[PDB]
């Protein structure tokens, strides 16, 4: 079986400008395991981005969390770049403080 | 890691309870039994975990706390005479099935020598007249054969002889010596032989 | 109350890019507590909760030793499956396993699991009787006859009725201050317009444990099982969790709508509203 | 604690 | 099931040898074991298909095993020393923790000099008269002596046909001069048959010993005949009076 990923981008604590935090990308319900997941800032691909260990739900589909420390501003756009076999184009979700 | 008797004897056509002790076994370690017949590779007999298993040759009886087990041959025949190994292949979840054969239990099956006729016979060589050999035969299983205390005197362990058309079994030992002066009359002096061992001359 | 322990295996082949890889993660309820990855430098079983570090050196030798042996075991499984399904050795394939137990307040084993998959589809799974097997297809039936003769079920039963519950009870005791103390969701409601007539009202549940939760919006006390946009429960990163429910509404009606929160760590079901 | 399920497919 | 060739192998200390194993077709797992005289087998190495995953039992780096096509296995022993003298056993199984079917083993004896290799001399010993009168049965004894290495297969043949009934061969050959490091061995056997078969002039009893040692590939420096692989036998005809 082949399952397309579900994706979520959110902060760890309610977004507060100037206050440090953690930016999360949550990929779930996907199959097979391989997944190119990037956290972006203004386009720049961030290094020193960590991820959880591979695990899976009741129906065998995988979930991973990608995080890194970040401090939001009003200037800066943050996003998730996801690629997976089931996708035909790298997928980019923008991060929204109200989501 | 298992411990078993170094050796064990029994009568033919009798049950044989081969014991094994495994003090330090995992709740999840399988018990395995292998045997190796003379001059052949080892073979699998049976395995189990908590409940008692059955063949077809063997049964396996695991104690209630699982700290020990007995392999049970229901009806031992001569062909069952082997080394019997009790192995814990998983070794408390540290190993994958390669076998740590123990030292094992050596099992000898004795024929039921019902009507014994103990005797020592001398056998001339068919080619050369001079060369000689002693055969001690037709004794029952109560008798042990010893290696004689002499370097130049060769004495074989007993072997069981199976005459299948006559339903007849017999024990023998063969003795021969380097020395041009050895007698059958004294050849088995290092053994306690039946008081009515027949001596022809 | 009721508690679970689960282990999760992933083995994935990767032809011409190394030997297959084996990940293991361990869970008590919703808390990750142990991990293993075969691609790690000096691969060993590592702690992921403070209360597990408590286990002595004997524990971590046996745990690492098991995961190393499983790297080998699942490498064989991968291969066998190739031949079972007649699939070229140039492709990548995945095996997954989950096992473990559930316990009631008395420590008694509620029920046991051990399920195997191949490429995301069921392969074989131990039945609730802990005595027999369900094989999803003809391939898995080969495995079934083997495992039946091998008596694998007996091992699973011995583990689930024994070590599984004994250890789970121990982790719950040593981690009692965190594992058996549920964390109330911190909640509020936000307000975002769409035009002049339409606004969105969003209901946030934050910092709660366990993961299990319900959020429902109510227009004048009627359930919006339809018009509520509900996100799948997501991890915060600090071992707790997140969720939000939202609905499109016309301006001025904000007060007609009410958010309802159900969670173990709340003494009673919580009702909520957008604040003027 | 885990346990080793050594038996293969 | 599993086969292993050669069955027997005599080596000069210092020369290389390769041992072969054909596992049961379709078996994923293969195991090599060493069995040293008087002890249980002892894990050498394990293969999963072609991969040598566990070579933890290999006494030294001199020991090299391969399994190119995940089928047939070859254990190479280089610069053979005396201490390598053992039976090497091959086992295959359906998968790692499944029952291991073993081959009959290859039997290696490493000697300092091929001059120590001697084929057996064989003799048949005729039944005792008193045994015939007393029990109505006749026992023939076969004595194969002065052989090295201990690499023999002995069998009885009555009227051209191998017989198993009424036969007993020693499981272990003796050392004749236990004192020497290269001592030669003797072995004994019996065939017992009812007197009347012995009391027939036309009944032919033959004791046969298959010795394994040298071949025509090997090279010989001595004066006595090359001790190649060979049958040595002795024989006796039945007797009326």
């Amino acid at each position: 079986i082949q399952r397309t990923p579900k994706i979520q981008v959110y902060s760890r604590h309610p977004a507060e400008n100037g206050k440090s935090n953690f930016l999360n990308c949550y990929v779930s319900g996907f199959h097979p395991s391989d997944i190119e997941v990037d956290l972006l800032k203004n386009g720049e691909r961030i290094e020193k981005v960590e991820h959880s260990d591979l695990s899976f739900s009741k129906d065998w589909s995988f979930y991973l969390l990608y995080y890194t420390e970040f401090t939001p501003t009003e200037k800066d756009e943050y996003a998730c770049r996801v690629n997976h076999v089931t996708l035909s184009q790298p997928k980019i979700v923008k991060w929204d403080r109200d989501m | 890691k298992t411990t078993q008797p170094n050796s064990m004897e029994s009568n033919e056509e009798e049950p044989v309870h081969l014991p094994c002790n495994h003090s330090t076994i995992s709740g999840t370690d399988y018990i395995h039994w292998y045997r190796q017949l003379p001059s052949q590779g080892p073979e699998y007999v049976i395995h189990g975990l908590t409940s008692n298993v059955n063949n077809r040759m063997a049964s396996l009886a695991i104690a209630e706390d699982r700290k020990s087990s007995t392999l049970i041959l229901h009806r031992a025949t001569l062909r069952d005479a082997a080394v019997y190994y009790c192995i814990l292949p998983l070794a408390g979840g540290t190993s994958y099935g390669k076998l740590t054969f123990g030292q094992g239990t050596i099992l000898t099956v004795h024929p039921n020598i019902q009507n014994p006729d103990p005797a020592v016979y001398q056998l001339r060589d068919s080619k050369s007249s001079d060369k000689s050999v002693c055969l001690f035969t037709d004794f029952d299983s109560q008798t042990n054969v010893s290696q004689s205390k002499d370097s130049d005197v060769y004495i074989t362990d007993k072997t069981v002889l199976d005459m299948r058309s006559m339903d007849f079994k017999s024990n023998s030992a063969v003795a021969w010596s380097n020395k041009s002066d050895f007698a059958c009359a004294n050849a088995f002096n290092n053994s306690i032989i039946p008081e009515d061992t027949f001596f022809p001359s | 109350g009721s508690h679970s322990m689960r282990y999760f295996y992933t083995a994935m082949s990767r032809p011409g890019r190394g030997e297959p890889r084996f990940i293991t993660v361990g869970y008590v309820d919703d808390t990750l507590f142990v991990r293993f990855d075969s691609d790690a430098t000096s691969p060993r079983k590592e702690p992921r909760a403070p209360w597990i570090e408590q286990e002595g050196p004997e524990y971590w030798d046996r745990e690492t030793q098991i995961s190393k042996t499983n790297t080998q075991t699942y490498r064989e499984n991968l291969r066998t499956a190739l031949r079972y399904y007649n699939q070229s050795e140039a492709g990548s394939h995945i095996i997954q396993r989950m096992y473990g137990c559930d316990v009631g307040p008395d420590g008694r084993l509620l029920r046991g699991y051990d399920q195997y998959a191949y490429d995301g589809k069921d392969y074989i799974a131990l039945n609730e009787d802990l005595s027999s097997w369900t094989a999803a297809d003809t391939a898995a039936q080969i495995t079934q006859r083997k495992w039946e003769a091998a008596r694998v079920a007996e091992q699973d039963r011995a583990y689930l009725e024994g070590l599984c519950v004994e250890s789970l009870r121990r982790y719950l005791e040593n981690g009692k201050e965190t594992l058996q103390r549920a964390d109330p969701p911190k909640t509020h409601v936000t307000h975002h317009p769409i035009s002049d007539h339409e606004v969105t009202l969003r209901c946030w549940a934050l910092g709660f444990y366990p993961a299990e939760i319900t959020l429902t919006w109510q227009r004048d006390g009627e359930d919006q099982t339809q018009d509520t946009e509900l996100v799948e429960t997501r991890p915060a990163g600090d071992r707790t969790f997140q969720k939000w429910a939202a609905v499109v509404v016309p301006s001025g009606e904000e007060q007609r709508y009410t958010c309802h929160v159900q969670h173990e760590g709340l003494p009673k079901p919580l009702t909520l509203r957008w604040e003027p | 604690e885990e346990y080793l399920q050594a038996f293969t497919y | 099931g599993v086969s292993q060739s050669p069955r027997y192998k005599v080596a000069k200390r210092g020369q290389d040898v390769a041992l072969r194993c054909d596992p049961i077709s379709g078996h994923v797992s293969l195991f090599w074991y060493q069995q040293a005289l008087g002890q249980g087998p002892e894990f050498l190495t394990y293969f999963q298909n072609e991969a040598q995953l566990d070579k933890s039992g290999l006494p030294s780096d001199r020991f090299f095993a391969e399994r190119p096509e995940g089928s047939v296995s070859t254990l190479k022993i280089q610069r053979t020393q005396q201490e390598d003298s053992a039976v090497y056993l091959c086992a295959s199984s359906l998968g790692q923790a499944y029952e291991q079917y073993f081959g009959p083993g290859t039997r290696l004896t490493v000697t300092e000099d091929l001059k120590n290799v001697f084929p057996p001399e064989v003799a048949v010993f005729e039944p005792s008269e008193a045994e015939i009168s007393h029990t109505q049965k006749a026992t023939l004894v076969c004595l194969a002596t002065g052989f090295y290495p201990d690499h023999v297969e002995l069998s009885w043949w009555v009227n051209g046909k191998e017989v198993h009934s009424g036969v007993s061969t020693d499981p272990q050959p003796l050392k004749e001069q236990p004192a020497l490091n290269d001592s030669r061995y003797a072995l004994s056997s019996r065939l017992r048959v009812s007197a009347t078969f012995w009391q027939n002039p036309r009944n032919h009893f033959r004791c046969q010993v298959q010795f394994y040692g040298l071949s025509e590939n090997d090279e010989w420096t001595q004066d006595r005949a090359k001790p190649v692989t060979q049958i040595v036998s002795a024989e006796a005809w039945g007797r009326a009076d």
